[PDB]
């Protein structure tokens, strides 16, 4: 009832989790990709592992 | 009624490539 007490009122839940696996993403943040390089030393990140 | 399973039933128990190792 919306007379109830702070506690004693009704809350909405959500639970986000993650399957955070070595295996292929298909949820990926907001985020570029550039092109592939080879045989030069460089800095990378592939789907978050860098 | 029986049969024996000798060594049947192993699976691979993570999505990860290894080569030349003897994992545990």
């Amino acid at each position: 009832q919306p007379t109830n007490g702070v506690g004693y009122q009704p809350y909405r839940v959500v639970v986000l989790s993650f399957e955070l696996l070595h295996a292929p993403a298909t949820v990926c943040g907001p985020k570029k990709s550039t092109n592939l390089v080879k045989n030069k030393c460089v800095n990378f990140n592939f789907n978050g592992l860098t | 009624a029986y049969t024996n399973s000798f060594t049947r039933g192993v699976y691979y128990p993570d999505k990860v490539f290894r080569s030349s190792v003897l994992h545990s």
